[PDB]
RNA sequence: AGGCGGCCCCCUGGACGAAGACUGACGCUCAGGUGCGAAAGCGUGGGGAGCAAACAGGAUUAGAUACCCUGGUAGUCCACGCCGUAAACGAUGUCGACUUGGAGGUUGUGCCCUUGAGGCGUGGCUUCCGGAGCUAACGCGUUAAGUCGACCGCCUGGGGA
């Protein structure tokens, strides 16, 4: 099964949904026979320039071990979710959980 | 194209157990399993021509192995072309 | 470079006006500089490295 | 881009910095690449011609 | 008029001329002058002291607001953008730093063909 | 191969670094035949920033249907075909064998206390100098323009063409 790198930000105005938001994804990968390899809340983070408004923002990243559709189905929730402006997936090359 | 799990399917059934992938049945079934996939991908788009250049090699290489199959063992050969369902 | 989330070091690859500095002056591996752009243009919409100071 | 004013500093000292600031690219020099219409075959050999010039 | 003490001199230093504009923080231009609108025609319009005199003509009629600071706007190569700033030095102005204002196209419009002269 | 460069997913495809099994000549070449196929243009449905043919205006000139300057149609961008041609060149047919050298790069990969970015092998590609050799020379010159094996392709003064 492919491993993927899932990084998505919840707007600082949306900082509370992160506990509610991720667990649904936790049920989202746990459902598809895959699991989580690394789940860290980096917290709100400053951004040098506004994305059509506002600086700074809240970051969340999580690595997955799950099939393409749960990868693909998960990417569906993000587009609709205006709270999660961007998450883009990178690489598999085995799963790792480290660094900061 | 085809997934590794779906690639694993074709080797066993058209081969001697799961380990006979050098059997032309594995490729042709793999190839037969593939022409239909891209046929699906080519059914849409119609704009993936250069990948259709990936399309023909399957059809032509499919012709090659079956015609290769004909000389080696027809009793085996007749099995697959019906088994792969082409020609009239 | 590796990731778009660490704009702190990504900033050394940008001039003060937001145009990405040539990696030739910065050096870095030939492949590594590409990862910078992947974290910059597309991740723009994530607000990683500023356009410039106009507004 | 903000070019700010400090206290007690003469406009002459930055005078050197003013042109150094945009010389790094050159506003009009890169404007030189939208003034007219050029074939891409020009740049590719422009890269080719410039590439040859770049071999000490 | 109105006292601002913090203006903006936008220097547009064309290949033929060097035009500088005075404006306030929101960008609402207060004043503006050109090197070529200062005597020089044709060849002489695009000369540094032509840009220097443009600053003389641009540097005036903008402190009538009582401007005491003004951030500057660099622009392109050419005769001005250096002499204009120098003439601005003559008035005893202050400037912290100078930042590049270049729009760097990332492969936009098809380039220009050299003047086959 | 043309040709391929902002970022991410599907798929591909090709390509090379270390051992272990597999079958055994199952190989190379190809008339005919079969696919692809740089750029422009056109047909057809859209789009439409730059612009820029043609074409309008202003300058030089003796004259300037141009160069110099303002416009400017087509088109250049998303969908189906055709057209299949170009300095599509390394002006260097294809596959397999032999051969002083020199010096780098990059890319695997073992080795070596990396005792440190290093030292010592094992492959690939490629960059510059050049023995021999050979060439009309020009220069090429272990990726041969030096020494051999198979297939295919091609030329017979100039113009006309």
């Amino acid at each position: 099964m492919r491993h993927y790198e899932i990084v998505f930000m919840v707007h600082p105005d949306q900082s509370e949904q992160v506990p509610g938001m991720i667990e649904r994804y936790t049920a989202a990968i746990t459902g598809a026979e895959g699991k989580i390899h690394r789940l860290e809340d980096w917290g709100r983070r400053q951004l040098a320039y506004p994305i059509n408004k506002l600086h700074k923002a809240h970051y969340v990243l999580m690595n997955v071990e799950a099939p393409q559709e749960v990868i693909d189905e998960l990417e569906t929730t993000f587009r609709f979710n205006d709270a999660v402006i961007r998450s883009m997936v990178m690489r598999t090359k085995h799963a790792v959980t480290e660094a900061s | 194209s085809l997934s590794t799990e779906a690639t694993a399917k074709i080797v066993s059934e058209f081969g001697r157990d799961a380990n006979d992938t050098g059997s032309t049945e594995v490729q042709v079934a793999l190839l037969t399993a593939q022409i239909n996939h891209l046929q699906g991908h080519f059914a849409e788009h119609k704009k993936d021509h250069h990948s259709r250049r990936g399309l023909l090699r399957m059809v032509s290489q499919r012709r090659k192995l079956l015609d290769y199959l004909k000389r080696k063992d027809v009793a085996r050969y007749t099995q697959l072309i019906e088994r792969l369902g082409l020609r009239r | 470079e590796i990731d778009y989330k660490d704009i702190a070091t990504l900033k050394n690859y940008i001039t003060e006006s937001g145009k990405i500095v040539p990696s030739r002056i910065t050096g870095t591996r030939a492949k590594y500089q590409r990862q910078l752009a992947r974290a910059i243009k597309r991740a723009r919409y994530l607000s990683l490295l500023p356009y410039t100071d106009r507004h | 881009p903000v070019i700010k004013v400090r206290e007690n500093e003469p406009f002459d000292v930055a005078l050197r910095r003013f042109k150094r600031s945009c010389e790094k690219a050159g506003v009009l020099a890169e404007v030189r690449r939208r003034e007219f219409y050029e074939k891409p075959t020009t740049e590719r050999k422009r890269a080719k011609a410039s590439a040859v010039k770049r071999h000490a | 008029r109105k006292q601002v003490s913090d203006g903006v001199a936008h220097i547009h230093a064309s290949f033929n001329n060097t035009i500088v504009t005075i404006t306030d923080r929101q960008g609402n231009a207060l004043g503006w002058a050109t090197a070529g609108g200062s005597g020089f025609r044709g060849s002489r319009k695009s000369t540094p002291f032509a840009a220097q005199v443009a600053a003389e003509r641009c540097a005036d009629a903008v402190k009538e607001y009582g401007i005491k600071n003004l951030e500057v706007m660099v622009k392109g190569p050419g005769p001005g953008r250096e002499s204009t700033i120098r003439a601005l030095n003559a008035a005893g102005f202050r400037i912290t730093n100078i930042t590049d204002v270049t729009p760097i196209p990332h492969n936009g419009c098809r380039p220009p063909k050299k003047r086959r002269v």
